[PDB]
């Protein structure tokens, strides 16, 4: 796995990724 | 209640303050088990309750000395858990507090001794605070504990701390060899297993705990190659489970240190077992097993009414599962 | 001492009347019927005076002793009834009963009610003193296997016709509660004078009032009946049983199963059963359990049981019943995706 | 004044009782055939008609015409029993009188013959509150009862009584009144009272009653007060929304369908009243666990959740198991992290947002 | 002199703030004449259960008649205001929880009222009664005498038996919103002739949650601190709340991934001596508010209007994943704060950790 | 007979207290303006002066001269309150009077008028230990007390009190005392007691106090007892087990280099010398924080540390910040779990062994 992901796992920080982006109602502008 | 030689200096300090009147009304002694803190507290109590002190020692013939010898001194109070119980309740603390208000029968000092402050419940610890902060005149409190950090912060802040340092390793080894006959390696291993505190090693040797340790070592030696860790249940399921779990954790730590490369190991009398453990297990699995063993020992010592057999069986099955390839290992976290 | 069942009590009473009668069991209906029969026979013999007392720590034994010692001007032939505690007699109760048995008279008829006595309770001075002049009637509730025959016989003696479906419904709804079942039969007879009890008729006037014990739940888990296990667990929760008792009862059998599964790799099952002192009747069900659960299982179950115990003990949580339901489904062959096992 | 609906509409005849046929028919047959037991016990939920049926039976026993299941209602005995002034009917509130000394005097009256009735009826209600000595005295009285006395017992906790007491009385268990019968009774009462109403309001009130007629009547009185002498759908819906306290299931349903606006509205409604956020999270976790168990086996859901059975069944049938597991894990993490959140409400909102839109990344 | 909470207890139905549905229902019931005999009031602390109960008692026992608008001037109204009315029996259930007291009370319910037309029992904290006490009230509560009324108030309704609940009409009071609390505070301060500022009142209203008693207590504390005045600076000092501008600037600096600005802000805060745990809490709150705004445009409240536009900018630029990462990092930092060598050291280390794992511009990798 | 410094130096006037300026100003303004509440609650950490301020307020309320924020300290009421034998000041120890019966008995006597003073003050200490029934019984009377009674509450865990109780009283939060304030107070006390001292000893004692003045006084008393009646830098350092030499720097360097043998040898030497493990962990955490700080900006390095600059800069340049964060997290975890390990040395060894694994 990626080094940064392993380090975050060791630090105990969980990473969240979008699953249903249609739920959000606004100009998120995630894509650039 | 043996009087060990290394208690000579510390006593000569503490009593000196009581001779000058510069004595704190709440003294907390930090010492490992088997260090003889109880003997020191008893000597201080005998000195305080003597009606005709001479030098730094009680006369031994006054009425106070006779009552202390008989063990029926009205002004001496002891707070210890009941015979069948394991914790000290709040009712005893309240009764002692209410009894302390009235004057002493013999018109002298009043001494209260808490056998172990770590066994106090939260309610008892909170109830003791007001009495401990502003005790009545000519009242002295003595408390003993292993880890002051486990005590309540408010209770801790009201006491004067005194720490007993274990003697040097060579002196302890010589004293143990004088007391009991055994090989040098066995004495050194027993001393190191007890965090360097003499008397605890003597307690291990005088009893049958050494045979139990040998049985556990043989069982682990059989289990490590085959991989059947369940068989250790019979060697661990006992009323003294925490000590055997500590021994197993020490063996695992020694194996891990040997893998990393070190000159000192706690278990110096069993090189073969630690060598086999290092050879047959990887560092990550050793760390995971050590963490699990420590956590289970803490749970057994802390939780009240927990079932020993179920916890040990679950631990052994979990270790066996961890030994399988491709299994995610635990990671420490807050 | 004679040993009898409720059906033979009337025959024994017709044969003759003894000095003391012991009624031990867990079925209120049978105990009440035996007591009523004995008291009716005694009244026929000329016992028109009856006294009842409850055995407990706060008991006035002086009144009982005075009753035994004192005579009667005209109302002789006294009858005394004792109700033992649920736990059972203790040393103080043992010596009190010994003293009472010492002061026994031909005109005093003694009856005792209570739960079944153990070997320690059986081996008592008072119990042995009555051995030569006592008859013990055993009143145990029949199991589900023998229940339908009992229901059919009881309906027959009341001049009623029960269909098979009606009998099954009655057994299911009133399992372990014979008093409720008898009252239900009486109410059905009242409702329908013709006595024709069909399935739709009985289904209207029946409610769920079953009674169970943790051993029934463990047996259901061993057999693998999810519906029965869930129903028993719900009934136990409604009653108000202590979860710790269920946890221990399940733990014993689960650890036994784990050990047997581990050591059965290179050993026949019969030898293991003999070595572990498994009762002959149970050896059947245990066998099929070992043919339904793998080594991968019986470890997740142990982990879940340990987690539930820790939550109950240190966390004082209230979700113990949900974890019990999850474990019950796990023991039966179900997916149990393990997100709820925390594995 | 207008009196209270619950008090005004006491069933004064066997025909006025709603449902409970399996009990009324048996009692009528027993009275007609003369098969009368010594002791009767009535059990059931609150507001199902135990006391009403007991009073009707007592009236029927001591009617001037005779022992009949259809009391005339016009003779002096019937009027006195209805007004509560009948000498031979002794009603005992066991809850108020529990000590043995109080019960002894009442039970010692069985040694006197009836004054103006065939039977001397004792109606003991809330009998489960008696003490052990009172139970012993009652058992001793019941062992040898005079032929001219009857005992009627009513309680909601029959398991509290000793088995000895239970084995000497015939027990009747009353059932819930069901939605349709409650609605019909409410419609009849409102028509008799000349109160305007609509079918939807009656259906909502009956559904909210939950098997109790007294609850239905109390809700009807409250709705009439809120509606200013009229029962309307909007007024009843608003009143029920005010008393609504099932935000957990609504939040679960809104979250499962990815409707953020509904989730925010439900959070605001929950915050309007005083609620514990951790309790709400625990309730949501329990609901998710129950849904998962129901998916594993249909028998998991019992009779304890009869009120919300349909919604739980629909959720179990529709939602895939994987989504349920994901939501359960997300809520577990949220509960774990709640103490360190800036605020309890903020923590709950963040966890609900994560469940709605985000998915955690697991190691390896 | 007199405490504001005790001085400003409502004495007429017009003085009650909010609770429109309950007041409307009570007024309709009184006007129509359909009066029950058992009322239960539920809600959170300091919402006006006791006040509404006393107003209902005044309406029932007023000399003019049974009306929804008590005069407030006759002898009965004044005595009820002073708590010296004979026919209003107020029971403190929290103190008298024993069944003996309940039996003594029930033994004297059939006697007629001394002067009023009704005898009103107001039982407070009824959730503390024992099980026997609860079961002893069932029959009397179900069928009381004609001239007896029961009023019950509690904050924990679910502890009552269902049998008790089925016998009474239930009214659930709802927590008050910020606008109503602020308006009430403005009115009270204007009547008291005390200077005030809008921002101080807004802060007090937001800090009081939905309880008016808490708002009045905070107002008294602020008046004491401000020496006869309610000023925004005094209230801010009392509540220990830092300016939102500084927290937003710190968040923006963290997002931009410029360590120098973050260190300068930390030094500036240390010069004043800003509480560090409060700083972390404020940053977490700002991040949560940004996430909520991303979820729904209307999530943002009015109190943040002064910075609203700025917030929106972040909602238009920062991906949700970055917001979640920052929130989680700050939450972990707060979790580990107590065990750090120093609070300042812990906060600095947390910010350095956040900068190191910046999604876009991490700190330079060593050669 | 002999009284410790903590008991002897209890403040007896509003001007004798250290810090807590906001609370004192609020109380003085309230007393001067005549706006006196009937329910005061004091919250804060341990040994910050909650009981002292409560007693001062009680003394000010019942002073013979009048309701003033500056009690005379010479009238009969002030002297009796100072001696703790004033009839109208009833002090309750809630830690031993948790029973609801005691609370009911206390409340039954509120109708009686005060004996001598103009107010009857109740000072409930450790109020967080009362049972739920006690709080519920209090609620009603606490809401509307008679005109001649006051309630003063002091607690260290306000979270445990129900919200209903908190809503009825004015709350005052006491901040933890700063290091400078504690040092100044200790210096003043020692000067008044005529005891020799050194600035560094006072600095170390204040740092070890951790915001509690009672703890500072206890440590000072221990140092005086163990230092032949004199406070000296060496005595305090020995008592607290100060690291002094750069053992922590060498240990962290060995850990970073992933040389297990060196780390174990250093740990064995430290154990033989008998140092405090908590101090070692704290020093290592401080060094890691400083190294992380230097990476962001070279000028961040302190001038007082101008003896190991080369090694610190080498570590900062050679180690990425992520590894520094990992090591900091590992040391924090080790510090958290240290008291729960079988031995302190065993816990330290476990932490170091876990940290040694973070190297490719
Ligand atoms: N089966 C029923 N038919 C008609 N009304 C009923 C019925 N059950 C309850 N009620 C109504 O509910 C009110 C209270 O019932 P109650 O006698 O208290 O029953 P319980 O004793 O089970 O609580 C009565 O005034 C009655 O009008
Ligand atoms: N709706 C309201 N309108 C006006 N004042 C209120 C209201 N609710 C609470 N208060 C204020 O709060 C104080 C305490 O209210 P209280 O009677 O204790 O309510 P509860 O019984 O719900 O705690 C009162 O003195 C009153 O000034
Ligand atoms: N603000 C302060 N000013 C001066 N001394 C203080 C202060 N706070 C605490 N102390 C000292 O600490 C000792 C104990 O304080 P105490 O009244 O117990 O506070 P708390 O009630 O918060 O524990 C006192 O004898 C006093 O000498
Ligand atoms: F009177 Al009921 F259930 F409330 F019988
Ligand atoms: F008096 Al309250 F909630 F505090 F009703
Ligand atoms: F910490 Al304290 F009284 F000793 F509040
Ligand atoms: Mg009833
Ligand atoms: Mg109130
Ligand atoms: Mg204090
Ligand atoms: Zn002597
Ligand atoms: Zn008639
Ligand atoms: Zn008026
Ligand atoms: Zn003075």
């Amino acid at each position: 796995t990626s080094r940064r992901d392993w380090q975050l796992q060791q630090l105990g920080i969980t990473q969240w990724s979008l699953r249903r982006p249609g739920a959000l109602q606004g100009e998120i502008a995630i894509a650039i | 209640m043996r009087w060990y030689p290394w208690l000579r200096p510390d006593f000569e300090k503490l009593v000196a303050s009581y001779q000058a009147g510069r004595g704190h009304h709440a003294l907390l002694i930090q010492a490992l088990p088997g260090m003889g803190d109880d003997a020191l507290i008893y000597a201080l109590s005998r000195y305080l309750l003597c009606q005709q002190p001479q030098g730094h020692k009680s006369c031994g013939h006054c009425r106070g000395c006779q009552l202390m010898q008989a063990g029926t001194h009205p002004d001496y109070y002891t707070l210890a858990p009941e015979k069948g119980k394991n914790t000290l309740g709040v009712d005893a603390v309240r009764e002692v507090t209410e009894k302390l208000n009235e004057h002493a029968r013999l018109g002298g000092a009043k001494v209260v001794w808490v056998t172990d402050a770590a066994l106090l419940t939260d309610a008892a610890a909170n109830a003791l605070l007001k009495t401990l902060e502003e005790p009545p005149a000519e009242t002295w409190f003595f408390l003993a504990t292993r880890e002051p950090e486990r005590l309540l912060a408010t209770l801790r802040s009201r006491c004067r701390l005194h720490y007993l340092a274990p003697p040097p390793e060579q002196y302890a080894v010589t004293w143990l060899s004088r007391e009991v006959t055994m090989s040098q390696d066995a004495l050194l291993a027993a001393l190191r297993l007890s965090a360097g505190s003499p008397g605890a090693a003597l307690a291990l040797f005088q009893g049958d705990n050494w045979q139990a340790r040998e049985t556990l070592c043989q069982a682990l030696a059989y289990s490590v190659p085959s991989g059947d860790w369940y068989s250790l249940l019979a060697a661990l399921n006992h009323e003294q489970a925490p000590a055997r779990l500590h021994w197993l954790a020490t063996l695992l730590m020694d194996a891990l240190k040997r893998h990393h490369g070190a000159a000192q190991v706690t278990n110096v009398d069993v090189p073969g077992l630690v060598a086999e453990l290092a050879n047959h297990l990887s560092p990550s699995r050793l760390q995971a097993i050590l963490g699990d063993v420590c956590h289970i020992r803490e749970q057994l010592m802390s939780v009240t009414g927990i079932n020993r057999e179920l916890l040990i069986t679950d631990l052994l099955l979990r270790i066996e599962h961890y030994l399988q390839p491709g299994v995610v290992l635990p990671v420490p976290h807050l | 001492m004679i040993r009898l069942y409720p059906e033979q009590l009337r025959a024994q009473l017709n044969e003759g009347l003894r000095a003391a009668y012991l009624l031990l069991g867990n079925d209120p209906l049978l105990l009440q019927e035996s007591q009523d029969a004995v008291r009716q026979v005694a009244a026929a013999q000329g016992f028109e005076e009856h006294h009842t007392f409850s055995i407990d720590p706060n008991t006035d034994w002086n009144a009982i002793f005075s009753l035994c010692q004192a005579m009667s001007l005209f109302a002789s032939r006294q009858t005394l009834l004792l109700l033992l505690p649920e736990n059972g007699p203790n040393a103080a109760i043992n010596e009190q009963l010994l003293t009472l048995t010492g002061l026994l008279h031909d005109d005093l008829l003694l009856i005792v009610r209570g739960n079944k006595l153990s070997k320690a309770q059986e081996n008592a001075a008072w119990f042995t003193a009555l051995a030569n002049r006592s008859v013990q009637v055993t009143c145990q509730t029949p199991e589900q296997a023998q229940l339908p025959r009992w229901v059919a016989a009881r309906a027959k003696q009341l001049n009623l016709e029960l269909d098979d479906a009606a009998n099954q419904v009655l057994c299911y709804c009133y399992e372990g509660n014979l008093l409720a079942l008898a009252q239900a039969l009486e109410r059905l007879s009242l409702l329908w004078p013709d006595g024709k009890l069909t399935l739709p008729r009985v289904e209207q006037a029946v409610n769920d009032a079953a009674h169970f014990t943790p051993f029934h739940w463990v047996d259901a888990l061993l057999m693998g009946k999810s519906k029965r296990a869930l129903h028993i667990l719900q009934q136990l929760r409604l009653e108000g049983s202590e979860p710790v008792i269920l946890l221990r009862t399940l733990q014993r059998e689960l650890l036994l199963l784990v050990n047997l599964k581990r050591q059965s790799a290179h050993t026949p099952l019969r030898a293991l059963f003999d070595k572990h002192r498994v009762w002959q009747n149970r050896r059947g069900m245990m066998g099929e359990a070992l043919n339904r659960l793998s080594q991968t299982q019986l470890r997740q179950a142990v982990q879940l049981l340990t987690r539930t115990e820790l939550t109950l003990k240190q966390d004082y949580g209230q979700s113990v019943w949900a974890e019990l339901e999850g474990l019950s489904l796990l023991l039966c062959h179900k997916p149990l995706a393990d997100v709820f096992i925390d594995g | 004044s207008y009196q209270v609906l619950a008090r005004k509409w006491r069933p004064q005849t066997f025909a006025d009782v709603v449902g409970q046929e399996h009990v009324l028919t048996a009692l009528a047959n027993g009275l007609s055939l003369g098969r009368i037991h010594h002791a009767y016990l009535f059990s059931g939920t609150r507001g199902v008609g135990k006391t009403s049926i007991a009073r009707l039976l007592a009236k029927g026993l001591n009617c001037e015409t005779g022992i009949t299941a259809t009391p005339c209602g016009v003779c002096d005995n019937c009027r006195e029993i209805e007004q509560g002034r009948f000498v031979d009917l002794i009603e005992i509130d066991a809850a108020s009188r529990t000590k043995v000394e109080d019960t002894r005097d009442l039970l010692d009256n069985v040694q006197y013959a009836p004054a103006r009735g065939r039977f001397k009826v004792y109606l003991i209600d809330e009998v489960h509150m008696l003490s052990r000595h009172s139970f012993n005295a009652l058992l001793k009285t019941l062992e040898e009862p005079p032929e001219h006395v009857k005992f009627l017992l009513a309680t909601t906790d029959p398991q509290k009584l000793p088995v000895t007491i239970l084995s000497r009385c015939l027990q009747f268990h009353l059932k819930a009144l069901d939605v349709e019968q409650i609605r019909h009774q409410l419609e009849h009462i409102l028509n008799e009272e000349h109160i305007a109403h609509e079918p939807r309001a009656l259906q909502l009130l009956a559904r909210a009653a939950e098997g109790s007629l007294r609850d239905a009547l109390s809700l009807t009185d409250q709705a009439i007060a809120s509606g200013d002498g009229q029962v309307s759908t909007q007024a009843v819906s608003a009143m029920l929304g005010t008393l609504d306290d099932d935000q957990a299931l609504s939040l679960v349903e809104a979250m499962v369908e990815a409707n953020g606006e509904r989730v925010m509205a439900l959070i605001n409604e929950a915050a309007a009243r005083g609620i514990e956020w951790e309790a709400l999270l625990v309730e949501m976790l329990g609901l998710l666990h129950r849904i998962a168990m129901v998916q594993l086996s249909p028998a998991a859901l019992g009779n304890d959740m009869a009120a919300i059975e349909l919604r739980m069944r629909e959720l179990a049938r529709t939602i895939p198991p994987t989504d349920i597991q994901l939501y359960y894990q997300t809520l577990l993490i949220g509960r774990k992290e709640l103490p360190y959140a800036p605020d309890r409400r903020m923590g709950v909102e963040m966890t609900l947002l994560r469940a709605l839109a985000f998915h955690p990344r697991m190691p390896l």
